[PDB]
């Protein structure tokens, strides 16, 4: 008709993209606090009972 | 961005396999909400109030009501979790269960919007109505103005909404959302529990940032008009961050 | 030990005067506060068919399942039944006139929790 | 910055991995179980699970919880009613309530996600013996345990923790980011632990 | 666990001595504290018709729906009924003498919540 | 004054439709409430109140 | 003494429309909030066999024990049952069509605690 | 006044598949949380004798009193009984196969307080 934005959305301008990327789901991380953490010297080992 | 996943158990000296971030978008397309009013020059003169000022206020208010409609319609329709109360345990237990649904999808809600009927049911709940069970008589005493109503179930904010705000498609020019906003009958959505930071109200104006009010004089008909406009959309970034409470 | 007096749960009734020949009383558990009902009594004024229906719709009757429970003849009362219906399970009880003339139907029972 | 973002994803994915190894050991190798059989699933189930560990002469101090179990626990009238809890903190602040980290003689609440347990549905993971959940018969929805009797063992050849490495492929014009960590989880005494079963 | 003793809900009765030949006992659930009733027993003293009525008026009987439930002959007791009425649903039970002479009618039952 | 309403979702370049403030009144007509009393001078003297 | 109004425990129903000739409605107490059910009413729509089953599996039906409780013929209602099932005891009720054609089955009752 | 929803007390069941010709399902109220039971339903798969026993021993069955309650023939369900047994009164219910071949027995009811 006249010029309207729906006709020229990709010719006279570009749709705005936000520079913010919105985060996905984050899982709860507790194991380090919720257990005894052993920093091992070897990948295989034993603890005496 | 895609959800965080889990590293793979891997053999020694084996190739590390890839599972990088996939990406998508949510689109906004802001709808022009408009409101008009016309007054004759004779009535403008004769009236005791400024009719143009009054109509500017009405136009502004009508646009704000429009923002609230677009927001509530998105919020109710596109929530990805639902707690079906099945006509039972509809008060605090329903809010806790709705928070539980959002928690199960690994999001933390902080806000709830509520219908007047849901508010009424919630304040009849013995867990809130009995000072004993609430730890506080403030719901019995001050109702929705109680600090605990903005503090139940790990939520920071109560956003009390009107019955008319949701798009039923009963209002002129509005096409209707998918749900029913209410808390009266089976399948009504009476509250939404959500993350305030994961739903976006997007406002566009060509000639500024907010509501544009324009006026016009018709010299042929002796009419002054006032027109308001704003473009608005509402979109969830993560619709899993929200749960509806269903009757 | 602690002593409590039990008064029995909410009375429910549906009624219609002058139900025309093939027309019906639709007992809707949406009219209950608790959203479920147990009809004990059907006092029928003339011959009726009693029918249990499931709706496709949460709020309106659009027939999915329908079973004719029983047929009653002449005037009287069927007393002490338990025919049960809820809003959330979209269950309705229809009492249909079969008399050839207008009748008064009164159905009573109790509200049940969903 | 897609490389920085992928470095963040890689780190998070490894942390999620530690949590999976931990939760899978914890749920599978607990030697005691409280079968709720529907019924008394809130505080009573926690107390009963502590009772199982007490009967094997250990003292639990921690509980790990599924979202469904948390939901049921906060619907328990013993916690939901301020009267019965001695505090309105569960009714208001829910999981952030100090009482939730202080139930049944336990010092710590470890809120976990539904996805963390190894169902065997995730690619490369072989599956534990149980179901992590609290919505169907036989699901394990909480573990009540002694935090000092379960060991998360972390090994790295270089340094102490996650190693992130990057590479350029000049032939293909690709940049890669690879993360690694070695993890095990083991009970010293599995009798120090009880699962709560639906 | 917690033990509670359940005592049964409020007794209700309506009675009239020397009800004349065509006259009636009107059992009104407005007389109940809870505003609804369930009549279990009708001790009839002679022949009676039992009738369930809905009123057009909230407070008085103006007949809308009326169903004659049953007829009893001679003296006796109709034990084990569940005929129900409430004030808010404007439901009344009428027990009408049909003996040809004066009779005593006693109806007993229980109050029910609305 | 008439209630607050909602703005209309509108096409680009379409006419803005009117929904202006309608007004009404509530009328008062104040009714004369009156009360009177008469006392004799002798009763006024002789009464203790 | 304290007075309390007792409303009756949660309504339960299972239903199916157009159940084919040899097919069945499986009533699963896993669908109940309390995880156990008591079916009072079976509105059968045509001929059916009612069957009580124990599963080997906690969550799915793998037949261990199976007893055919009763056979119903034609359309009607079986009223005043107490057929019981729970999730934790892995008990299921199957209502199987035997009509030679499609039927509507509605089963109603009450949820029971485990 | 105060309204409460009453859900019914704990479901109980005992079951056995493939009970051999002269063998039995022993229903032990020690398996109940409350330590007493009321069996409503016996669904029997073939002929059975139902038997109520007292033990001399507080934990195991050593027969003291034993009464054969009833004999059931063929397949079906005895529904809506109240056969009652407790842990502390050393009472047991035995359902014994008499079919000449293997049967499935499912018994359901409710837990009762001691
Ligand atoms: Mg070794
Ligand atoms: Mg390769
Ligand atoms: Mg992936
Ligand atoms: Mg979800
Ligand atoms: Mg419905
Ligand atoms: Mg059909
Ligand atoms: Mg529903
Ligand atoms: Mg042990
Ligand atoms: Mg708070
Ligand atoms: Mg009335
Ligand atoms: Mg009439
Ligand atoms: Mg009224
Ligand atoms: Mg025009
Ligand atoms: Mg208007
Ligand atoms: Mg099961
Ligand atoms: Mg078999
Ligand atoms: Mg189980
Ligand atoms: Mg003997
Ligand atoms: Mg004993
Ligand atoms: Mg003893």
């Amino acid at each position: 008709f006249a010029a309207s934005d729906p006709e020229y959305v990709d010719t006279l301008f570009r749709e705005q993209l936000l520079e913010v990327v919105m985060e996905g789901r984050e899982l709860r991380k507790v194991a380090r606090e919720a257990s005894n953490v052993i920093n091992a010297n070897t990948r295989v080992g034993d603890v005496p009972i | 961005a895609s959800d965080e996943e889990f590293a793979r158990p891997t053999g020694q000296g084996a190739e590390i396999r890839d599972d990088g971030e996939t990406y998508t978008t949510v689109a906004w397309n802001a709808t022009k909400l408009t409101e008009g009013s016309r007054v004759t020059d004779e009535m403008r003169d004769q009236a005791m109030v400024d009719l143009i000022e009054r109509n500017i206020q009405r136009v502004g208010a009508s646009l704000e009501n429009g923002i609230n409609r677009v927001f509530l319609t998105e919020l109710v329709d596109n929530a990805q979790n639902n707690h079906d109360t099945a006509g039972s345990n509809q008060g605090y237990q329903a809010l806790n269960s709705a928070v539980g649904e959002v928690d199960k999808d690994d999001f933390r809600p902080d806000t709830y919007v509520t219908h007047p009927d849901y508010r009424t049911q919630l304040f009849n709940d013995t867990n809130l109505a009995y000072a004993n069970r609430a730890g506080t008589n403030e719901v019995l005493r001050n109702r929705e103005d109680a600090p605990i109503v903005g503090d139940i179930a790990g939520l920071d904010m109560h956003a009390a909404m009107s019955s008319a705000t949701y798009d039923d498609g009963t209002d002129i020019g509005w096409s209707g959302g998918s749900e029913t906003w209410g808390f009266s009958s089976d399948g009504d959505k009476g509250a939404v529990v959500y993350d305030r930071d994961n739903i976006h109200t997007i406002l566009y104006a060509p000639n500024g940032q907010d509501v544009e009010i324009k006026d016009y004089e018709d010299p042929i008909r002796d009419i002054t008009g006032v027109n308001g406009r704003l473009h608005v959309d509402c979109q969830y970034s993560q619709g899993r961050s929200s749960a509806t409470v269903q009757y | 030990t602690d002593t409590i007096v039990n008064v029995q749960g909410s009375f429910f009734s549906a009624s219609a005067s002058g139900v025309a020949d093939t027309e019906s009383l639709l007992i809707d558990p949406q009219d209950a506060k608790f959203g479920a009902i147990e009809i004990h009594n059907i006092a029928h004024g003339g011959s009726v068919d009693v029918e249990l229906l499931t709706s496709s719709d949460d709020t309106e009757l659009v027939e999915d399942a329908a079973v004719t429970l029983d047929s009653f003849t002449g005037e009287g009362i069927s007393q002490g039944n338990q025919i049960e219906a809820s809003d959330n399970t979209n269950t309705y009880i229809r009492i249909t006139n079969t008399s050839g003339g207008a009748i008064d139907i009164i159905a009573t029972g109790r509200e049940v929790s969903q």
